[PDB]
């Protein structure tokens, strides 16, 4: 039906059919619901004669929001199923409730993303929900940084054992190449999220996030001692596209208040 | 001699006793056997259960599950709406009612997880906000975690985890089964042997004792043959613990103390088979080749003699009694005997609708892989005839037929059954109750009366966990079936309704059927076309309600239906004390509101049909007493609503303050005041008139507003308040407020002069 | 659902086998 | 996300 409509330049009618189908309780897989929404989004973004711009935009917007949530749900499901630390018994249960109609952001957060400590996805969820809560957002940033640091540390350790002759714990895939220093893997995590949310989000309050990253750098010796650029935190946020004025503005505040580790010498 | 409300209260008291005389399980599962079923298609309006929704497993859990190196496992926490999945040494919980849940991950464990359970906490150990304990068993240790499952605005518990430093090394025995008692005792068993262990834990650390310990209650020694456990089962009402072995041996343990566990019965399959052979009806469905796949304890509240149900792989439900050697020293039983067998139904599931001896040979439930029983007898059986698709047989007691059966010697285990199909690939793992445990009474007689509690507790719902998701199955009440059936009669003849109604009368009797019509007419079942269904229900209540007749008179079935419905709306109130002395209310305020709304909607229904319903309008001796009886019930209804409004008014104030400034006789009268007395006995009315006369006195001391509390008492609880008392209250208002303003000179001469007026 | 509801009160232990 | 495990101090009284 949709194919018929489109060839007749009736894109809006196709977007309507596809969207409703994606919201329906028919037996449709999550990935198919992602395709349906993605098509509707495209079809509603172009003019269809006889239909008001307002009506087009409202549909294009509903498809865009549902598509964002759908992608989150798909990222979850995939990660959970592949997670070595999740019991098989549970995985089958997760696949049943996530590989179907699109769920609310509350559920995705509480029942899955928060339970499995997938903090990066938690952040994407706070973005999609326009979640106004600076403290929780920062708590999640702090957990993500620390989790990533510990994982990078672990991987560098395993490597050091290979290069010394030792044996890795049973069922640990060796690293045939020097993995990245912790500050490199952490900043990788920050970039992946930034590109996904576009810095204009409330999960990038530079006034809170930049001091925390700088704090991390100091309190974990991610500096010259290990061969890192001592300004790496600043480089990171500049390339990311934070305006220069705002940077200096925050750094000033850091210097005046002399908080947490930014003290003495 | 006897006024209306007192006459109607007599009908209520006798109706309460009639509902509480519903046969106990022992009475219709007497020694012998049964194959009584009425099967219903799952898509039929008469289906006893039906699927209401499904919840897929989150995709992230599928990612972890398919990332499993050695071992995975799924399970249910149906009490709080959570499921869990273990992958090797990692555990993930999530709220399955949430549309996009976040995964609560716990990966501290070092070795493979083999069992997980959610149990109550030991009292006086943890902060009150800790609602549960999470037990995590690995191949190396058992770990206790504190849990707080506080409800959220959405209706799904918020789960947060607490560390405890409580753990013990496992030992050599596998742990695959964990169960908890009401008091927080934790018992363990597994697939290494038949031993039962218990985990102890305490708040204080001692130099001679750790915070957490483990002991083997079985004390094994010497020669031991291979045998291990298939499950553990608790019955708190009897302080018993049951184990089922791989050889189908049933062991019973008694908790003679807070730290003791004593084996008191051991009954192997041979003993069960010997009992079975002594029964009148032996069957090839139960032999030495047959396996017992599941047990289900039966609590003492439900039945005195029958302690346990055992399910065979052929689908036979074995009901076992247990008895103590003596009557005094909890008392531990010492014998267990197979007494009664419910054999499988014969009808198999079909895509197309297909068209009196004991049936003891049916293979319809062969093979039964998993089985569950919930009070008052809801039975779920996972039949695995094919290795890819499970079929779910679900049955309930035929409460309507059991209640009407007469005499008692004709009682049999009648059941309503249905087949629920799960899609290809769905392997059922576990089934758990999501709502509060069912109980219509506090003792076996009356316990199983589903009809009595249709409007006091939501229908039972059950979470069916599969490898693909969680399916919600809901028990359907008579009013649900009646409303659905009538919904199909909307487009049919006058005789189409009469035909459907006659089905209900032949099963439930006329009174129960007309009571269901009255309930549907009043909007019951609508929490689930609806105007036409309610109008059809009204038409059924009028047309088929019968009439009064000389035998002393026999009132119509329409009257008994109104009395039955009204009684069941207030059964939780009638005999209960109004207050609990720091005085508080016995019944939560939210419950009093819903009861009042139900009573008022019933009253509204009678008023809107005063002209069309026989007996309401005034009318020879038969119709006379019919009019008097119906009038008395309606006077009790308004009295019930006034009484409830009075109790709500009372606790909106500061009752403890009012209770303090009160005489002893009136404190004692209020101490043992029941709702029945408040509704239907002069002393409740006289005491009510005292309390109102006292609350206003106090209200004036607070002095927020007199004329608002006035109009509050004036209208709603009129006929119990007096207009000469509010004007008096208005006078005592200015008098006390003249004593409040006493220091002022010119303000009193207006207060005292108006008080005098 | 694109609306979040946190509820730590009553969850299901992610790190345990099921009852 | 690894679940935050609040301390024993809050958990058990007194």
């Amino acid at each position: 039906l949709c194919r018929f409509y489109t060839t007749r330049s009736r894109f809006f009618e196709a977007a309507q059919v596809q969207t409703n189908l994606a919201k329906s309780d028919l037996n449709i897989s999550l990935k198919d619901r992602i395709i349906l929404l993605s098509r509707a989004k495209g079809n509603a973004s172009v003019n269809t004669i006889g239909i008001s711009r307002q009506q087009q935009q409202q549909l294009n917007h509903e498809a865009s929001e549902l598509l964002e949530i759908a992608h989150i749900q798909d990222d979850l499901l995939e990660r959970l199923v592949a997670d070595p630390r999740i019991p098989e018994e549970r995985k089958a249960e997760i696949e049943e409730f996530l590989d179907g109609p699109i769920r609310t952001l509350t559920d995705l957060f509480n029942d899955y993303a928060d339970q499995a400590n997938y903090y990066d996805l938690c952040l994407l969820i706070f973005h999609a929900a326009d979640f106004h809560n600076p403290r929780t957002i920062m708590d999640t940033w702090n957990n993500l940084i620390n989790q990533s640091h510990f994982e990078a540390e672990q991987r560098r350790e395993y490597w050091e054992i290979v290069q010394a002759g030792g044996d890795l714990p049973a069922g640990v895939i060796a690293p045939i190449a020097e993995p990245p220093l912790p500050y490199v893997y952490v900043s990788q995590q920050i970039q992946l999220i930034a590109h996904r949310t576009s810095l204009d989000s409330l999960i990038f309050p530079v006034n809170s996030l930049l001091p925390v990253v700088c704090a991390y750098a100091i309190n974990n010796g991610q500096d010259a001692s290990i061969g890192a650029d001592p300004c790496w935190p600043i480089q990171l946020f500049l390339n990311l596209g934070v305006p220069h004025a705002l940077m200096v503005q925050v750094l000033e505040n850091v210097l005046d208040t002399q908080e947490a580790p930014f003290t003495g010498r | 001699d006897l006024p209306p409300v007192a006459k109607a209260a007599q009908v209520v008291n006798q109706t309460l006793q009639l509902d509480d005389s519903y046969p106990d399980l022992d009475s219709y599962c007497r020694p012998g056997a049964s194959s009584d079923y009425e099967m219903q298609s799952s898509d039929s309006s008469w289906a006893p259960f039906h699927v209401v929704r499904h919840h897929n497993i989150p995709d992230k859990v599928f990612e972890h599950l398919n990332a499993g190196e050695v071992f995975t496992k799924l399970g249910l926490f149906a009490e709080i709406g959570y499921a869990w999945a273990s992958i090797d040494s990692s555990l993930f919980l999530w709220d399955y009612t949430h549309p996009n849940p976040e995964l609560i991950g716990y990966e501290e464990a070092t070795h493979t997880i083999t069992a997980v359970a959610l149990v109550p906490p030991k009292p006086g150990v943890f902060v009150k906000t800790i609602t549960h304990v999470l037990v995590v068993a690995t191949t190396s240790e058992i770990i206790l975690l504190g849990v707080s499952a506080t409800p959220t605005p959405s209706g799904s518990k918020s789960l947060t985890l607490y560390s405890t430093r409580m753990s013990v090394h496992r030992g050599g025995s596998d742990v695959s089964f964990i169960v908890g008692t009401k008091d927080g005792r934790i018992f363990l068993g597994g697939e290494s042997d038949t031993d039962i262990h218990e985990i102890f834990y305490q708040q204080e650390e001692r130099w001679f004792s750790s915070r957490c310990g483990k002991i083997n209650h079985s004390h094994p020694f010497g020669s031991r043959q291979q045998e291990w456990l298939r499950g553990l089962y608790v019955d708190d009402t009897r302080n018993l613990l049951y184990s089922l072995s791989n050889r189908s041996t049933i062991r019973t343990y008694h908790m003679e103390g807070p730290e003791k566990l004593t084996k008191v019965i051991e009954k192997d399959k041979t003993s069960c088979l010997r009992d079975f052979a002594h029964m009148a009806d032996s069957s090839p469905l139960f032999t030495d080749k047959t396996n017992i796949v599941a047990l289900s304890p039966i609590p003492a509240t439900e039945a005195s003699k029958l302690h346990l149900m055992a399910l065979t792989d052929t689908g036979c439900r074995l009901f076992l009694s247990a008895t103590s050697s003596a009557s005094y020293t909890a008392l531990a039983p010492q014998s267990m005997q197979l007494q009664f067998v419910k054999f499988p139904p014969r009808e198999s599931p079909t895509r197309i609708r297909t068209l009196s001896q004991l049936d003891k040979t049916s293979r319809a439930l062969d093979p039964s892989a998993l089985g569950f029983r919930f009070s008052p007898g809801y039975f779920f059986d996972v039949v695995r005839k094919h290795p890819n698709q499970d079929m779910l047989f679900v049955s309930a007691p035929d409460t309507g037929r059991i209640k009407v059966t007469q005499p008692a010697s004709a009682l049999k285990y009648f059941e309503q059954g249905t087949w629920i199909e799960l899609e290809n690939g769905n392997r059922t793992i576990e089934i758990g109750l999501t709502t509060a445990p069912f109980a219509a009474a506090k003792q076996p007689l009356g316990f199983g009366n589903e009809l009595a509690v249709q409007f006091d507790q939501v229908p039972g719902e059950f979470a069916v966990l599969t490898n693909t998701g969680v399916h919600i199955v809901r028990r359907r009440r008579l009013v649900d079936i009646f409303a659905k059936a009538l919904g199909n009669c909307v487009s049919a003849s006058d005789d189409a309704l009469e035909r459907e109604v006659r089905k209900f009368i032949n099963q439930y009797g006329r009174v129960e059927t007309i009571a269901a019509a009255l309930a549907v007419a009043c909007g019951q079942g609508s929490d689930l076309m609806d105007r036409n269904t309610e109008n059809l229900a009204r038409a059924a209540f009028i047309e088929y309600g019968g009439q009064p007749r000389l035998a002393s008179v026999r009132l119509s079935s329409r009257h008994d239906a109104l009395a039955l419905y009204l009684t069941r709306l207030v059964r939780t109130l009638w005999k209960a004390k109004v207050v609990q002395v720091d005085i508080s209310s016995t019944i939560p305020t939210s419950k009093l509101v819903t009861i009042q709304e139900n009573v008022e909607r019933l009253r509204n229904f009678l008023e809107a049909n005063k002209s069309t319903i026989q007996g309401l309008a005034p009318p020879d001796i038969a119709n006379q007493k019919e009019h008097q009886a119906l009038h008395a019930l309606q006077k009790l209804m308004e009295s019930i609503s006034e009484g409830i409004s009075f109790v709500l008014m009372l606790f909106d104030e500061r009752v403890s303050d009012i209770y303090a400034r009160l005489d002893a006789v009136s404190q004692q009268q209020l101490k043992d005041l029941t709702y029945e007395q408040l509704f239907s006995q002069t002393p409740g009315k006289e005491l009510a008139k005292v309390l109102v006369k006292a609350i206003v006195n106090r209200n004036i001391a607070s002095g927020a507003n007199v004329e608002t509390v006035a109009d509050a008492l004036r209208r709603r609880c009129g006929s119990f308040c007096s207009p000469d008392d509010v004007v008096t209250f208005k006078a005592q208002e200015q008098l006390q407020r003249a004593s409040e303003q006493a220091h002022n000179s010119p303000v009193l001469r207006a207060l005292l002069a108006e008080s005098l007026r | 659902h694109k609306k979040l509801v946190i509820n730590k009160d009553m969850r299901t232990d992610l790190f345990s086998p099921p009852n | 996300r690894k679940a935050k495990l609040l301390p024993m101090e809050e958990a058990l009284l007194p």
